[PDB]
């Protein structure tokens, strides 16, 4: 029967689902590619020039009022004064400079740096009457005397937009206006302003801020907890929608790349400094050989390396991803007792210390349990063929195990192992090997009984017939 | 027409 290692594995598998027709929170449930839709119903985009598959935009911070801020009524009913106006500070400028490149960063945009005017295709500037909201865009599809500008609240009441930073509202604030003045819409129809909307509104379960930086609801609401933390980035959906209008940019972190610990991105929202950082983020890379390094986490961790899936990093839920098209190869656990989950393509997954459970699912993976009780899973003969069987690396007998309790043959076949020297033609044989001269050994399994082994592992240690469960 |  399925151990509860094997139990843990499934479940996360299919933990944060999406899609389907059954009601989650009172509302249908999307999957990315529908939820893209949704957030680019609007139908508004800049025009490339023809044959241009980069499209180039500039921006600037004002240093005067310009014509809408001095009458908004001739260009918007609803407002009629915005108070006075205030140049961007320097700490708002180079926020702003992080948010546009980390738009730039997953589609095919170039910004180009205006500096101080009216003269950017994309304006910044501050205001000091409440609107009824901390900041407000033009979509692109509006005269061309408002398009690309964004307004943020600044006053005595309002100090949000004052000193955004890595991981706060001001942050997210100003990623969020710049989608609206590319194109993007909140995943719902509400706005501020505009009665009284709550996630009651939403048109479906996941708008939240666990997949979009253009909702307004709580990520608590789909099951994620980011413990205060606010995504400074496109998150999943974001990122969909994006690439369906402008197109994916392929050649972002194009290297071999490390995202957490010991990062190489260059991008704050991508990089842990310490055991107490709050990772919010989805992972946009092109190509490589990739790592999320979470060594420095003391908490139980729950890493998947599937691409759309959410992981459970930091003493947070939910609040790393990977976005739909990147293939990420190695992860690394904490000191916790962590549950890593590899993906279709050979991975290098490493416990680190605690009693982890790996997963490496199809591929010859690289598995190390580091210290600890650690427990290799297995829910399909095809993760470890004799043609390209896994190698775990540091199995210790009597401490790590290697589980089969969810393989097709043990839970309905009814298969009983049998242990022999030889294979003579019989389902169910298994030879363990070991050469306590390399130190190397190997458990081969002929499940179909034509003496050829079908599943296969390779292990640095030697393994004993009490270490492999059912 | 000003989205916040
Ligand atoms: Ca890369
Ligand atoms: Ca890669
Ligand atoms: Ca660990
Ligand atoms: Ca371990
Ligand atoms: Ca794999
Ligand atoms: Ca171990
Ligand atoms: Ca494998
Ligand atoms: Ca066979
Ligand atoms: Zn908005």
């Amino acid at each position: 029967g399925r151990s509860d290692a094997y139990t843990q594995v499934d479940n996360f598998l299919h933990a944060y689902a999406r899609g389907g027709d059954e009601l989650v929170n009172g509302h249908p449930s999307y999957t990315v590619d529908q939820a893209a839709e949704q957030i680019l119903r609007e139908q508004a985009s800049w025009q490339k020039a023809p044959g241009d598959s980069v499209l180039t935009l500039s921006y600037s911070f004002l240093t005067k009022p310009n014509d809408f801020f001095n009458t908004p009524w001739k260009y918007v009913s609803d407002i009629y004064s915005l108070g006075k106006f205030s140049a961007f500070s320097a700490q708002q400028q180079a926020q702003a400079k992080l948010s546009l490149q980390s738009w730039s960063d997953v589609t095919n945009i170039h910004f180009v740096d205006a500096g101080q005017g009216d003269q950017g295709d994309l304006t910044f500037g501050n205001f000091s009457s409440s609107v009824g909201g901390a900041a407000f865009a033009f979509l692109p599809d509006v005269p061309d005397a408002l398009k690309g500008q964004s307004w943020y609240l600044i006053n005595s009441s309002y100090s949000a937009n004052v000193n955004p930073a890595n991981g706060n509202y001001g942050r997210q604030t100003l990623t969020h206006e710049i989608g609206h003045t590319l194109g993007l819409s909140h995943p719902g129809d509400y706005n501020a302003g505009e009665g009284d909307p709550t996630y009651a509104d939403a048109t479906y379960a996941e708008d939240t801020r666990a997949y979009s930086v253009m909702s307004y609801w709580e990520e608590q609401n789909t099951g994620q907890d980011f413990k205060g933390a606010y995504s400074s980035a496109p998150l999943l959906d974001d990122i969909a929608a994006i690439q369906k209008l402008y197109g994916a940019n392929l050649t972002t972190r194009t290297g071999d790349t490390v995202y957490g610990f010991n990062s190489n991105t260059e991008r704050d929202f991508y990089s842990a400094t310490s055991s107490s950082s709050k990772l919010v983020f989805s992972v946009w890379d092109a190509g490589g050989n990739d790592t999320l390094d979470f060594s420095g986490f003391s908490q139980n961790q729950k890493i998947n390396l599937n691409e759309k899936a959410l992981s459970d990093v930091g003493g947070l839920k939910g609040n790393v991803s990977i976005a739909a098209g990147v293939t990420v190869e190695n992860a690394i656990g904490g000191s916790g007792s962590d549950l890593l989950i590899g993906n279709d393509v050979a991975n290098v997954l490493k416990g680190g210390a605690g009693n982890d459970i790996l997963y490496g699912g199809l591929g010859a993976d690289q598995l190390w349990g580091g210290a600890g009780a650690d427990t290799f899973v297995y829910g399909d003969i095809a993760e470890s063929s004799a043609a390209a069987p896994d190698t775990l690396r540091d199995f210790v007998s009597g401490q790590d195990k290697i589980d089969l309790s969810g393989l097709d043959a043990f839970v309905n076949g009814g298969l009983v192992l049998q242990y022999v020297d030889a294979f003579a033609g019989k389902a169910g044989q298994a030879i363990l090997s070991y050469d306590a001269a390399s130190k190397a050994g190997s458990l081969a399994i002929d499940f179909s009984g034509d003496a050829h082994a079908d599943f296969a592992i390779n292990l640095i240690g030697q393994a004993t017939q009490a270490d492999i469960v059912v | 027409g000003s989205n916040s």
